[PDB]
RNA sequence: GCCAAGCUAAUACAUGAACCAACCGGGUGUUCUCCACGUGAGACGCCCAGCGAAUGAAUGACAGUAAAACCAAUGCCUUGCAGUAACACCCAGCAGUGUUGACUCAAUUCAUUCCGUGCGAAAGCCGGCUUGUU
């Protein structure tokens, strides 16, 4: 296998300049794909800025300070992908990873006891030894005894502290979903209708709060609430609405002028 | 002959003063006996718990079927 | 409270109806019914005796089998009304 | 060494492929088992991924199953009588999958008497020794089951035809099933 | 007593080995009725996804095919293509033509192009030259075959 | 680049943990208690019933009809069919229900089998306090 990851071949969401490093932290295998993850060294050094170098990044991680899903991690190459609760008790950061409207990773700060509430999408339903229904999720976790009504495509809200599922949200029309793939990713919208093409990818037509009609493949949506009004957990600050680029340009120019 | 202290009999050698006594391997002190006994305990306890989740899950399946069966029997009662 | 007593493990092929009358002997029995689960329903004339019957028959062994007795919520009067309700709708069915 | 790639093959157009790469271990092949009848000799093969393949060299016994009765017994292999590939594999007594063999029919006779109380011949099982409760079980089974004469005559003779269902050069064992129905009648004509 | 075994089939058994399906046992005195056709024979016949109907000759036929998508372990996946039967001179195999137009960007014009595919055809279909078939991608069945016939039009 | 002889360890190599510790089914007994004089019932003895792998058998669903007789067996009410999950108990719902677009797949039960080419609680190490044959 390969162990190196070149700077250019690294994902663009990590925001590492092509002039500083020739190589990048190659994410060792784990819960998330290396294309869809921020290495815990990248998180601790380039995002939280607690570490100045990579040598000062291994200092933090090996100490066991950084907790992921109520579990300390010591490897800087740990994936630590999307919808995971990261906690550093020394500073009490207690934030989760989300996708903003522009599709990038967001350190959404969480309240107290909101860290226990965590979601994960069911990707496969199978029986283990002894006729035991098992559900594996996007995090790679295997649920030994899920809800009898749980199906593939639904997300279970899972208590990290208790290590037990607490509720199920079925994938149907009229639910709140957040897209996880492509340029459409990071947008919270409402499932209006899903078109089912057997064999090929499934197309999910969505409509966000502002009324924009957008679509994507059904493998990218992630149910986040029963309805668009009420969501189980906190979302990034944009509220999942992508506004017009021309109006995006006008407002920031006005705000920059308001400083002067 | 067993049931004695072994650390009083091994060979010490003097260099030129310190005496060189080897580390005693396979010496199962009662601290070592504690974890070995603990090892066989959580194993049987952890498979006892697994039968509880299997038992409770079978309660979930059967209780719902019992509910649906008498519901069909209540509808036919009116008929 | 209720006069009915639930008795097990009386097996119908193993034990005849006369022998199952033998442990019921000494306490008045309203009616006896026998079932496949090896559990029998024996209506008792005296509700007071039924409360005494479970204490008298607690831990007892009948026909070489440890016996379990419990008072049953079902009563004779609710069944006989159901019985008469059965015949009238039975006679209607025969007429169809 | 032996390779399983398509580089040496001609294109469908008939042209010659110009190979610009040396042989790879991921496309290798091995020499066949040529498993024969005899005392059990096997050779492990370190396959890819660390798993071990059991290259059987000689075999004499295996589990042979009566499909119509869902029953299987360990029997010794007496002979190989048919091979759909060539006569040279029969003549050399080479055990391969789907080859027709003759096995010992004694365990299937003992089981049939123990199960149905019908001794085909009529240490050895005695039907009359069974307690009188058992004949009630036999009567219930005898109405459920009816055996074929062609198979029963094979039990009487002592040898029963069978078909190997395992791959001796891959799993290291020679298991099979007894020939029943039209399959048996197909092979009886060839053997006759 | 003695069971009346099913007679051998002269019109199917011609391969010097007994032709049989490796999914069901046809030698049972009592079948399971799960895999039984309307003629009283034991037959395995699955259904493939993507809304393809299993032909009647596959459900109630006498043929044996280890590469047929309906009555064997050959599963259809990947690409579902469409073409015209070009040649039926092999055994259980046909050649199809995928005729298309290729656009040359410099000259702003198209040109007629064709592609040939070797496709396994089950005995349930029996197509003819010039007909129209729907094919589905399967595992390598031979040196050239990677598709199986799903319809005949 | 190399031999021969003396010790000596390991988480190197090998062997091996009965009780504590269940549910579960199949084959049986010329075995004992019973009912009328066999789809009879109950206890007990022994032979298997772990993960994985090999062979075979069953599951791994139906989804283009409405009423009566008849006979054998088994449920019930009471001494003829209205009601009714399944079940001859110690469990009166401890599964009649995996998945995929589709599986000869997952998983379960039954029968035979594993011979070096598998499986320990490494028979392992380190730390803390209240320093504990839990
Ligand atoms: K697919
Ligand atoms: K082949």
């Amino acid at each position: 296998a390969k162990k190196h990851l070149k700077r250019l071949y690294a994902p663009k969401d990590w925001m590492l300049s092509k002039l500083t490093g020739v190589f990048a932290p190659r994410p060792r295998p784990g819960p998330h794909k290396l294309r869809e993850c921020l290495p815990l060294l990248v998180i601790i050094r380039n995002r939280l800025k607690y570490a100045l170098n990579a040598r000062e990044g291994e200092m933090i991680l090996r100490q066991g300070l950084v907790h992921v899903d109520n579990h300390p991690r010591r490897d800087g190459k740990y994936p630590a992908g999307f919808m995971d609760v990261v906690e550093i008790p020394k500073t009490g950061d207690r934030f989760r990873l989300m996708y903003d409207v522009k599709g990038r990773f967001a350190l959404v700060n969480l309240s107290e006891a909101e860290a226990q509430i965590k979601l994960m999408k069911v990707v496969n339903l199978y029986t283990a030894t002894g006729r035991v229904p098992v559900a594996v999720t996007h995090d790679g976790h295997r649920i030994r005894y899920p809800d009898p009504h749980t199906s593939i495509g639904d997300t279970i809200v899972y208590n990290v502290k208790e290590k037990k599922c607490v509720d199920l949200i079925k994938n149907r029309q009229g639910k709140a979903v957040i897209v996880t793939g492509g340029a459409n990713r990071g947008r919270i919208g409402e499932i209006v209708k899903v078109e089912c093409h057997p064999g090929a990818f499934n197309i999910a037509h969505l409509k966000d709060a502002s009324g924009a009609e957008f679509a994507t493949r059904a493998a990218n949506i992630f149910v986040i609430g029963k309805d668009l009004n009420n969501l189980q957990v906190t979302v990034p600050k944009q509220q999942g609405l992508r506004m017009n680029v021309i109006q995006e340009r006008e407002e920031r120019l006005i705000a920059a002028e308001a400083r002067k | 002959s067993r049931t004695e202290d072994v650390r009083k009999y091994v060979v010490r050698r003097r260099v030129v003063d310190r005496l060189k006594a080897p580390k005693i391997q396979r010496l199962i002190t009662p601290r070592v006996k504690a974890r070995r006994a603990k090892k066989a305990k959580d194993a049987i306890a952890k498979v006892r718990a697994s039968a509880a989740e299997r038992r409770e899950y079978l309660r979930l399946i059967a209780s719902n079927r019992r509910a649906l069966r008498q519901r069909d029997h209540s509808k036919k009662h009116t008929r | 409270n209720s006069s009915c007593v639930f008795v097990s493990p009386i097996f119908r092929p193993s034990t005849t109806k006369a022998q199952v009358m033998e442990l019921f002997a000494g306490v008045k029995v309203q009616r006896l019914r026998m079932y496949r689960q090896n559990f029998a329903y024996a209506y008792l004339d005296s509700p007071a005796a039924a409360k005494k019957f479970v204490e008298e028959k607690n831990g007892t062994e009948f026909r070489g089998h440890t016996l379990r007795v419990a008072l049953s919520a079902r009563s004779l009067e609710k069944l006989r009304a159901r019985q008469e309700a059965a015949n009238v709708v039975i006679a209607a069915h025969r007429h169809y | 060494g032996i390779v399983r790639s398509r580089l040496h093959k001609r294109k469908i157009t008939g042209g010659k492929t110009k190979i610009h790469r040396k042989r790879m271990k991921a496309e290798l092949g091995r020499l066949p088992a040529n498993t024969r009848l005899g005392a059990r000799r096997v050779s492990p093969v370190r396959a890819r991924g660390g798993n071990f393949k059991i290259r059987a060299l000689r075999l004499d016994t295996g589990n042979f199953a009566w499909a119509s009765e869902a029953i299987a017994h360990r029997v010794r292999l007496l002979d190989v009588v048919y091979n759909a590939t060539s006569n040279e594999l029969v003549r050399t007594k080479t055990l391969v999958k789907n080859c027709i063999v003759a096995v010992d029919a004694a365990p299937f006779k003992r089981w049939y008497a123990k199960h149905y109380g019908i001794d085909l011949d009529a240490d050895k099982y005695d039907v009359n020794k069974a307690s009188p409760k058992l004949q009630r079980e036999w009567t219930r089974r005898r109405r459920n089951h009816r055996v074929e004469k062609a198979i029963a005559d094979q039990l009487r003779e002592g040898r029963v035809l069978a078909r190997i269902t395992s791959r001796p050069g891959q799993s290291g064992r020679a298991d099979g099933i007894l020939l029943e129905g039209a399959e048996l009648q197909f092979y009886l004509k060839r053997l006759e | 007593q003695y069971y009346h075994a099913h007679a051998v089939d002269a019109t199917i058994q011609h391969e010097k080995a007994y032709q049989r399906q490796t999914a069901v046992n046809e030698n049972m005195h009592r079948p399971s009725r799960k895999h039984v056709n309307k003629s009283g024979h034991i037959r395995y016949s699955k259904k493939i996804g993507l809304g393809f109907k299993t032909p009647a000759k596959a459900l109630n036929g006498k043929y044996i095919d280890r590469k047929c998508p309906f009555t064997s372990n050959v599963v259809i996946r990947g690409r579902i293509l469409r073409g015209v039967v070009h040649s039926t001179k092999m055994h259980r195999t046909i050649i199809i033509r995928r005729n298309y137009l290729h656009f040359i960007k410099k000259y702003q014009r198209y040109q007629k192009r064709h592609k040939s595919l070797a496709v396994h055809c089950s005995p349930a279909f029996d197509p003819k030259q010039g007909d129209e078939v729907v094919i589905g991608q399967c595992r390598p069945l031979s040196k050239t075959i990677r598709y199986n016939v799903l319809e005949v039009v």
